């Protein structure tokens, strides 16, 4: 039917070895947050993010219809969505109440801690996969309670706005 | 840019002919919904044989229309042109006795001899003559001259000798055109450059539509052919075509009768002979087909009514035959010369337009008359006998159809009546048409059923009839009875009755659709 | 039932042969990106695109309501969505950090490398199926981390804006 | 329970025969595009459309609240979405590159070619089901390439703008 | 035209369930053709605008 | 089969396009010399299409 | 005058002949060898490919000749003589054009 | 396999990329010394990849 078909498995073996040459793929379940002076909440986090890390773009239409996009100033501030689990002693509620009561800025460190790169009972982090945010504000959201959800646990949603990204 | 040639040869180029001050361009299209038939007199054509003509062949087949100044010879081609705008048909040509076709005989040396023979006769070769070439097409070469040219060609691979035979056409002015070319060999076993046979009679029969040849078997072997210039056929003529005896017309009608092409209408194309019209009506009634005929248009209103009775159609035998009368005048299409001819092929156009509406069974219930289906498209209409008024009630009693002016302004056929004197709901055109269509469908069904293992059976004949009658009800041809109390709601009743065991009987009844032709309004005042 | 039905399998056979006359159909999993001087990242790409190939259109209403659409200037700049996989050594994060730190323009080449057209362990590209983008800017996006995603590997999304398309 | 129920299967049989009286139903897989002088691309088309065939409407409010909609000028230009399959020799890509490189207007003919109405190996078309579009411009969209789509074939999307509809 | 209210092979309508529209304009829409839809038949979409409703 | 619904609830099934491609299952027996294994290895290594004739 | 002074007509037949020669050379390695049945399937495939490419077209007159661009048949006289023949209807070229202006 | 639909309703199946990874079932028996249990415990405790040779 098709006269162009021809098999070549040496090439496929080459691609397989080239892909496997690099080490591993980071599983998305391996991370850690610090929250500066409140290090007891690091266990309860369940979802995190990495900031956008983009720039503004400037559009200029040249002679005729020629258009060029150019780099702009760095984007500093943004938002990050974080979800936490809630205990029966109100750790997250007390944390949010304290944050609202006194205007504070908290530094947050985002790191990746794979099982392969660890010594003893302590995780070890790498400079390449570590990012930092400074002067962050922690805000809460509406928390849903309902019956007939016997199989679910309450999970507050937190909204964090950073003001500088450093690495 | 560079030079531009006037005529094409063998080189690769683009040529433009000189500007022509007068000429006409005509398009064409093919369709085979319904097939008509008829007889007539024309310029050229093989006489007394069935000829199939379409919109693109009615000029090559048949011929150039005859001039109206000749008289009474121009009507059939106009009728054919009017009728052919819908669908194709079949035509049989009638020719007078004093008609001859040309022929050229060739001596052993190669010199030609000219003569002519009547159409019925057969060619007999005199001793001392090798072969003869004549014209198969019934075309006299009087006004367009046809010339024959012979020249030698390369011998065959096996050693046989062959020559080129060319045919040319020259007009009266002097313009010369090329018609056909062939490679022909006198030897029995010879082959063409393409591998085909080159024997003269076989090649002429196979790949030539103009010429035929007859050879003398005894003297063909020692025959020689030399190059000759143009040789023109002479002696071929057509007798006075305005005077045609009834015998030729009856022969043409008999030729139509024995034709297997299964047409769906019969037309009288300008034939005003009573015997021929009655024969055509017999053909029409034989095949369960519609038929359209025409009385002489020059007759006045008073004389038209007896002329209908002159033909034998008026009676109970010939149902679904219509007779028209059109005493008006119009400008001819080909030459603006104010000719007069009747309405045959205009009614058939209306019937074909009605038939084309439905695709399953055809929808034969539509009447030919009306302002939408039937329109007369002619240049300028002028009454021949103004300040005269026909007697419409007498025409209705006489089964003669009338023509009236429509709302738009063009001429319209305003009635459709068949030649049946009895009051049977049968003088309406569509009522016989439905039953004829159903009968034809039944005949086709019964012919196929005969090849079944059991054969014709009463149980088998009911299922098919129910299917076809249901289809006809779906098309809208059959409607429920007007009074539901007296008669049942069903449109058709199919029943089988048995008396003894030898005799069976299958009958079906139908309630045809009605037409709307008489309307009355009654104004009031509050 | 239907009186128009008629079977004709010679026509279908002709259609089948006509369709099979052409060689093959390109599989969407066979491509390659180069990224100019950084050729060590070509392995980690997982999704790419082809530029738009369009023109601006000019609308004019003639007499009465007659309307005509006319060709306009070519469209130079656009966006392309590219997804890459992430390793435990942060190749993609380091690449994006370096690109943000120094304003740079990188030339990106997109090519199709089917298995049938290949010699030895090296793929060969065709001029008809090869496209190039010049003066591109590489920007990142939000990277999603979460637990309970033990079966998934983290895949950052990249946004690339090109400024000229050449072939 | 219901006193108006009554059975009548002669009426249903009549409806069935009336519906089956017409010939056939056109299957949506039977069509053909021509593309004027490029008749080698007709095989690779996979989706097409028929133009809108509409008119503009003029609204007038009469005495009291009476409203009338009136016919307006014909709508000439529009858009048609056409999908094609891609071979390993870049036929569609080369076609699009050539069309973009030189401003051209191409005439496109769309017709339906059912198997029932065909003679020999050649399809025959009908004037009733044939439509034509003149002075068309052919433009492309973004083409998506991705791995883990081993069961799919690349299919470019084409956008065609016509300027006149003739039949 | 329900099956229950019918006589013979002809349907019969009722004034209560019958409505009429006058001075309508019939407009077409885009018609989709595609392969791999071997089990489907082409179905044009029509858009009709009426100017008076009478009963 | 193309499926259509007419007026009221009547329904018609119509002939459609022919089915060309499909699947078929074959069971065979293996010898010492690895005939079938080598055959399948060769088929996987190089893309090709063969023609099968079935006779009753 | 064999329709052969046109350039493409001999070229098509030469290409078909070369394809047939290559097909028949391979078939000699078949366990059966060269057979009449074997020579029909491959030639039908090849001629269908040429028909698809546009080289062969249907005859101009459908009434006189069939609608098939090519006719392949096998003839048998006694047992020792077999014969395989195929006929083709090549595409025509446009080289001579004429225009005839008129005046209304 | 890659499925395509040509003009009208014709359909073609095309060779695709090779299937690399898959699943296989193995059944074994256990001895008193805990050979298989210790083997599985060692495999779970330390991530590693091994090579298996299957011969008929």
């Amino acid at each position: 039917g098709h006269n162009n078909t021809k098999g070549n498995r040496k090439f496929i073996k080459g691609r397989y070895t080239a892909n496997a040459a690099k080490g591993e793929r980071l599983v998305s379940s391996e991370f850690l947050l610090t929250f500066a002076g409140h290090e007891d909440i690091s266990v309860l986090v369940r979802t995190s993010q990495i900031p956008e890390m983009t720039r503004e773009d400037v559009e200029d239409y040249g002679p005729n219809g020629v258009k060029f996009n150019q780099h702009g100033p760095i984007r500093n501030s943004g938002e990050i969505q974080v979800q936490c689990v809630e205990t029966i002693e109100g750790d997250i509620l007390q944390f949010i109440k304290d944050r609202i009561a006194a205007k504070d800025y908290v530094d947050i460190t985002m790191a990746a801690t794979p099982e392969s790169k660890s010594s003893g009972v302590n995780a070890v982090t790498k400079a390449a996969t570590t990012i930092e945010m400074l002067d962050c504000k922690i805000y809460s959201d509406a928390i849903d309670f309902s019956t007939e959800d016997v199989t679910a646990a309450v999970r507050p949603s937190l909204r964090i706005v950073y003001n500088w990204i450093e690495w | 840019q560079y030079s531009i040639q006037q005529s094409l040869g063998n080189a690769s180029g683009v040529a433009v002919s000189p500007i022509n001050a007068d000429a006409t361009l005509s398009t064409g299209v093919a369709l085979n919904s319904s097939l008509w038939a008829g007889i007539g007199v024309f310029a050229r054509g093989k006489p007394f044989t069935v000829l199939a003509v379409t919109e693109s062949n009615y000029e090559d087949v048949l011929g150039e229309p005859l001039k109206p100044s000749s008289g009474s010879q121009f009507e059939p081609i106009r009728h054919v042109y009017e009728a052919i705008q819908q669908t194709s048909g079949y035509v049989v040509r009638a020719v007078p006795d004093d008609a001859k076709f040309p022929i050229i005989m060739f001596d052993e040396s190669g010199e030609p001899a000219y003569s002519a023979l009547p159409y019925g006769s057969e060619i007999e070769l005199d001793s001392g003559e090798a072969f003869a070439i004549y014209v198969d097409d019934g075309d006299p070469c009087i006004s367009p001259t046809r010339e024959l040219t012979i020249e030698t060609a390369t011998a065959d691979s096996a050693g046989n000798e062959r020559f080129l035979l060319k045919l040319t056409q020259t007009t009266s002015l002097g313009v010369v055109t090329t018609l056909e070319t062939h490679t022909v060999s006198l030897a029995e076993e010879a082959k063409d450059d393409m591998g085909r046979l080159c024997y003269l009679p076989t090649a002429l029969e196979a790949r030539s539509k103009y010429l035929r040849a007859v050879v003398n078997e005894e003297l063909i072997s020692t025959a020689k052919v030399t190059n000759k210039k143009s040789l023109a056929f002479t002696g071929g003529t057509n007798g006075d075509q305005s005077k045609i005896s009834t015998a030729a017309y009856l022969r043409a009608v008999k030729v139509l009768n024995n034709a297997p092409y299964m047409y769906t209408a019969v037309l009288g194309l300008g034939c005003y002979d009573n015997a021929a019209i009655t024969a055509l009506g017999k053909i029409c009634a034989d095949r369960l087909i519609d038929g359209f005929f025409d009385v002489k248009p020059t007759l006045t209103y008073a004389e038209a009514l007896p002329a209908v009775e002159d033909t034998g159609l008026l009676g109970t035998d010939y149902v679904s035959c219509s007779v028209y009368h059109y005493p008006f005048s119009c400008k001819d299409k080909w030459t603006q010369s104010r000719v007069v001819f009747g309405l045959s092929g205009v009614a058939y156009a209306a019937k074909a337009r009605g038939v084309k509406k439905n695709s399953d069974v055809g929808g034969w219930h539509y009447s030919p008359a009306g302002e939408e289906r039937a329109v007369i498209a002619r240049a300028s209409i002028q009454p021949l006998y103004p300040e005269d008024t026909p007697d419409e009630e007498a025409m209705v009693k006489g089964r003669l159809n009338k023509v009236s002016v429509g709302t738009s302004g063009q001429m319209i056929i305003d009635d459709a009546l068949t030649c049946c004197t009895q009051d049977n709901y049968l003088h309406f055109q569509h009522v016989p048409s439905l039953m004829n269509a159903i009968s034809r469908f039944f005949v086709q069904l019964a012919r196929q059923m005969k090849h079944s293992p059991d054969g014709i059976t009463a149980a088998g004949l009911t299922k098919g009839m129910t299917k076809l009658l249901d289809r006809f009800v779906a098309s809208g041809a059959l409607v429920a009875p007007r009074d539901p109390d007296a008669d049942g709601t069903e449109p058709y009743v199919l029943k089988v009755t048995q008396a003894e065991f030898d005799k069976w009987e299958v009958v079906w009844a139908c309630c045809p659709t009605g037409v709307a032709r008489r309307i009355q309004g009654v104004p009031l005042l509050i």
